[PDB]
């Protein structure tokens, strides 16, 4: 087979990143571990700090849109009601 | 052959042999680098380059003596060497020079250019010499957090530290009565040297050593010491082995000769009778290997150690030779057992029938220090043949089969993979 063109990833042994030294990694067998390790402790304090640095980002876009379906809606109801002729004819005509 | 006295604490051993020409005394100790801490790491290197120093052997070459020292795990040796005949001088000079007269070796300007010395010889030590350094880290990683785990060369960080003062604390705990066996090898009668040792003196201390808490206990780890700037790869590989004191003792080792060594630039090499080889051989897998089945008084190691320059194929190699450790348990052939046997015969025949007193005398104070008596080279050969193969496979369902593992490795072993993957390859599924 032909050879191919020059892309950003390698295979084992020829990666392509930069050479490593003086880093060390140590490791143990998950056959001598607890696998469930600290899950109530995580599941309380952990969870509380990932929701605190991210609810501010997706919350307020959301009011934003909430806030508009349901200020439509209301108009919508109150145009088609006996109150609402008034305004029905001088909008949609 | 081996006769063994006691008296009033020392033993006295020796293996008489008329046919040398050179006879060796000394002293070993059933203390060594297991017996140290994390801060006083490398003590037993100063304490045998003391006794090698400069100005202590120019006084023994005078009246045409050798020195020698070898530091282990569990032992200490300090051996003279000399003509027959000339034995009185070497027992004299052992005892005014290192048994009872310490303080001229450990002046000043003498335990300071020492210390210069032999922080240089470890520093080459951690850069130069790949392969011996691999397989002290999986010393490390296998017995983590216990006495099993120390270098027997010590620390650098650990010997910027270590001042005069510790060394005579090592001395007053270990350099006894109880914990020392003399020895005496080569042209040397048992009569004569327990009669010299008695004509003088010749006393250690009093004390006994202390104890040491926790045990060595095998865990199954890895350390990682990546260097993509040298040119090979060198990893060792382990499971727990036995111990000295043990029934498997020669049955473990039986089961690393049927793998064996091998050198890939040696044609009669190549031709050996190990069916790995011709995995290993379409595609150069490797340039050479080792099967080793290490023994100490807690534990042991049982594995290989390979270099290769074929670093895309890394996993190959560990595929392969973990594929035919299976077979130790299933379908070990008669043909492989009694090979092996035959390779073990010669290579203990080799080892223990040497033409050098020194290492003849470290063998033999080592086994007395454990066991208080020697085996003889006889009844070795009875109990290796004796092995069959179902001996073989309820030893490796035991210690192989389905076993955590310890791995270490430096060099460029990007291309070595995870500690899961590995694992998964101590059984099969179709078995
Ligand atoms: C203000 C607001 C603040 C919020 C404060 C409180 C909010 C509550 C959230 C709590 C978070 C939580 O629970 O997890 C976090 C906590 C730790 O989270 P973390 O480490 O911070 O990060 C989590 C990672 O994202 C990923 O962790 P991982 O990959 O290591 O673990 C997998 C991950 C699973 O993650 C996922 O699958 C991702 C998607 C999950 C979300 C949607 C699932 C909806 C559930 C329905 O685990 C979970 O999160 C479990 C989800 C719920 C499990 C219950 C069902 O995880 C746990 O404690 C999970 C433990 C689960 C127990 C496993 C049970 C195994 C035992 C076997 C029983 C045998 C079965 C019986 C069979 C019968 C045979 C006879
Ligand atoms: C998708 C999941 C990914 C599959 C990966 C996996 O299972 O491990 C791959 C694992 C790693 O490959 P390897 O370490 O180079 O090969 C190990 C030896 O072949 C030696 O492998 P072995 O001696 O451990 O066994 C080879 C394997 C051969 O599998 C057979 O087909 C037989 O034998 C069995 O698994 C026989 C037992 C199956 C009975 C279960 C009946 C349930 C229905 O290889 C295998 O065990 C199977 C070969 C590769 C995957 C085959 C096709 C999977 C994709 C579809
Ligand atoms: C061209 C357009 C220009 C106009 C742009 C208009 C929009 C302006 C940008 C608005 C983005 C949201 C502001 C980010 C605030 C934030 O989310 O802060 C996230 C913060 C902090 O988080 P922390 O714990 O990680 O840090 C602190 C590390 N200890 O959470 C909270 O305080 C939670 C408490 C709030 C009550
Ligand atoms: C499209 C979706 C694709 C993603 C779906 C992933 C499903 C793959 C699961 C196979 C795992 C496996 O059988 O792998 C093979 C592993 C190999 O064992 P080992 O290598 O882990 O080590 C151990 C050393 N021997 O045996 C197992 O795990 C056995 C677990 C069997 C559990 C059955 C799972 C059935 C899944 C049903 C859903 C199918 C959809």
């Amino acid at each position: 087979g032909p050879p191919s063109g020059k892309t950003y990833m390698g295979w084992w042994g020829h990666m392509g990143g930069p050479k490593q030294k003086g880093i060390t990694s140590y490791a143990v067998s998950p056959y001598a571990q607890k696998p469930l390790q600290g899950i109530f402790h995580n599941a309380v304090f952990n969870s509380f700090r990932r929701f605190k640095s991210q609810f501010l980002y997706v919350l307020i876009p959301a009011g934003i849109y909430w806030y508009w379906w349901k200020n439509g809606n209301e108009y919508n109801e109150f145009l088609y009601s006996k109150a609402g002729r008034e305004e029905l004819e001088r909008v949609n005509v | 052959a081996e006769v063994t006295q006691l008296s009033n604490g020392i033993v006295v051993a020796t293996e008489h042999n008329p046919s040398a020409h050179t006879a060796s005394v000394g002293v070993v100790f059933g203390s060594g680098a297991a017996n140290e801490n994390p801060y006083n790491n490398g003590v037993s290197n100063l304490w045998k380059n003391i006794f090698l120093s400069k100005e202590n052997s120019a006084v023994a070459a005078k009246e045409g003596l050798a020195l020698s020292s070898n530091i282990s795990r569990d032992f200490q040796s300090y051996i003279v060497s000399s003509l027959p005949g000339s034995t009185d001088k070497s027992l004299d000079f052992l005892n005014q020079s290192f048994i009872q007269q310490k303080a001229n070796l450990l002046s000043s300007s003498n335990f300071e250019a020492t210390k210069k010395s032999v922080l240089k010889q470890v520093q080459d030590f951690e850069e130069n010499d790949h392969p011996n350094r691999v397989l002290e880290h999986l010393h490390s990683t296998a017995f983590q957090n216990t006495p099993l785990s120390l270098p027997t060369r010590g620390t650098l960080e650990s010997l910027e530290n270590l001042v005069v003062a510790d060394l005579e604390s090592f001395a007053n705990n270990h350099f006894l009565n109880s914990n020392a066996v003399v020895v005496g090898t080569g042209n040397i009668k048992h009569e004569d040297l327990v009669n010299s040792i008695e004509s003088k003196n010749l006393s250690l201390q009093t004390g006994t050593k202390p104890v040491l808490k926790k045990k060595a206990a095998f865990l199954g780890s890895e350390v990682r010491l990546r260097d993509d700037t040298l040119p090979k790869a060198w990893i060792s590989l382990a499971v727990e082995g036995e111990p000295v004191n043990s029934p498997n003792y020669f049955v473990a080792k039986l089961a690393a000769q049927i793998f064996g060594s091998y050198n890939a630039f040696e044609p009669a090499s190549r031709l050996q009778g190990i069916k790995l080889l011709d995995n290993i051989q379409e595609y150069q897998l490797c340039d050479n290997f080792n099967h080793f089945s290490l023994s100490y008084k807690d534990s042991g190691l049982w594995g290989f150690s390979t270099a290769t320059r074929n670093v895309t194929m890394i996993d190959d190699l560990i595929h392969f030779t973990l594929k035919q450790w299976n077979r130790l348990t299933i379908s070990v052939t008669d043909t492989e057992v009694e090979r092996a046997k035959s390779l073990l015969k010669l290579q203990l025949g080799q080892l223990y029938e040497s033409g050098n007193p020194v290492n003849d005398a470290n063998l033999l104070g080592a086994e007395v220090l454990i066991k208080g008596s020697k085996l003889s080279l006889g009844e070795a050969f009875k109990k290796i043949d004796a092995i069959t193969v179902k001996d073989v496979k309820a030893w490796a369902g035991k210690r192989l089969w389905d076993q955590d593992i310890a791995i270490a490795g430096t060099g460029q072993i990007e291309g070595l993979l995870d500690y899961m993957r590995i694992r998964s390859d101590m059984s099969m599924m179709r078995w």
